[PDB]
């Protein structure tokens, strides 16, 4: 029931891409696209459509030491800007 | 007995009235320091 009603939720027509490459035309793409997906939100556009909501960035350390292990791991970051920023390049 | 009695006194003034400032100050400076370690976490995780 958990798992049917994330299906449900977030499973939905208009945040989800059918991504294809390679030796085909768009159209077949297209054609097979109606022919098999059409059934998905032709009515089940509704309940609660799901914002994100931003995340907190900390500033902060997590350490487990554990010295029976024979090399140490280290990851270090600032807070990025999102998937949108032309400063990523 | 004591010519400098008056600004002893003058500066004694200047050397509260400056420590008021600087007493707080250096004290939030050591405690802004000292804020990683009074407010940190432990957990102990052991195998099996």
């Amino acid at each position: 029931a958990d798992l049917t009603e994330y299906l449900s939720r977030h499973y939905k027509a208009p945040r989800m891409v059918l991504a294809a490459a390679g030796g085909l035309e768009h159209r077949q793409l297209l054609d097979l696209a109606q022919k098999h997906f059409s059934g998905l939100s032709g009515t089940y556009d509704e309940d609660a459509v799901p914002t994100l909501s931003p995340c907190r960035f900390t500033g902060s350390q997590i350490c487990h030491r554990e010295d029976g292990l024979p090399l140490a791991h280290v990851a270090i970051a600032v807070e990025g800007p999102g998937w949108a920023h032309p400063d990523n390049v | 007995a004591e010519p400098e009695h008056d600004h002893r006194k003058r500066m004694g003034l200047k050397m509260l009235l400056m420590m008021g400032l600087l007493l707080p100050l250096v004290y939030a400076m050591k405690r802004h320091k000292w804020s990683v370690l009074k407010s940190r976490k432990l957990a102990y995780r052991p195998p099996k």
